[PDB]
């Protein structure tokens, strides 16, 4: 599969009268899940669990209600796997990948925010055709090209192209010019937006240069960030 | 900030 961040407290217990929630996001067999854990660090049982996502850039929405049809007892801890889809109300957020969430129990409604790792939103179908890559790279306005440095990374081209493909970032073509390795790479997000990349590897220096061309280039920062976490874990 | 619903009747 792709890279999955270890979960992280999203809702501290002290901010929700003992209800602690922690989570991550996954993309497995082309379906997106919010992978949660609820722990009851409160004095009494918790019931009537429910979830709502607010309006967000990628129009992310759960596919079912929260399936925890159970009383959550003190010091009890459970893993919930909430399926998601991107058919819901869209609205460009700041930061672009911030999701506002509200969880309800018998006690109250609690609000929290978390950042969707953009790689879970990369679709299985992001491998551009080479001539189409060529022409599209030529096509995107040239001020829509952005340059990034992948720091202290020591993996070779094969390993980089391998890791990256596990996350639906495709390696279209490979060019070795001047002992510097060059990888051409497309990815497609869930809202259709393409990201084309040229990644540049050179023995000697443990810093990779990442050239991203996207039609909405405000995305590209978040794409690099994801390149960085992928190639570092 | 109160964007969420959760109403006990809802049909």
């Amino acid at each position: 599969g792709g890279y999955v961040a270890p979960k992280a407290v999203w809702l501290p217990a002290v901010k929700a009268k003992g209800l602690e929630i922690s989570g991550t996001f996954t993309h497995r067999q082309g379906h997106i899940y919010m992978e949660m854990n609820f722990t009851n660090k409160a004095l009494q049982h918790m019931t009537d669990f429910a979830i709502q996502f607010n309006k967000n850039s990628f129009g992310v929405i759960p596919s079912t209600p929260l399936a925890i049809h159970t009383p959550l007892m003190p010091n009890q801890s459970i893993d919930v796997s909430l399926p998601l889809n991107t058919l819901g109300p869209v609205m460009k957020m700041e930061p672009l990948n911030n999701l506002q969430v509200a969880v309800k129990n018998n006690i109250d409604v609690f609000y929290f925010s978390c950042l969707i790792p953009l790689n879970v939103l990369f679709v299985e179908d992001g491998k551009m055709e080479r001539q189409v890559f060529l022409a599209t790279w030529k096509d995107i306005p040239n001020e829509n090209e952005l340059q990034f440095q992948i720091k202290e990374c020591h993996l070779n081209a094969d390993t980089v192209s391998s890791k990256l493909q596990n996350n639906n970032v495709y390696t279209i073509a490979k060019r070795n010019v001047e002992g510097q390795d060059m990888l051409y790479q497309s990815l497609k997000l869930t809202n259709g937006i393409w990201i084309l990349a040229e990644l540049r590897i050179q023995p000697g220096n443990p810093n990779y240069t990442l050239s991203l061309k996207c039609r909405a280039p405000e995305v590209s920062q978040y794409i690099y960030q994801v390149y960085d976490s992928i190639l570092k874990n | 900030n109160n964007w969420a619903d959760f109403s006990s009747t809802w049909p």
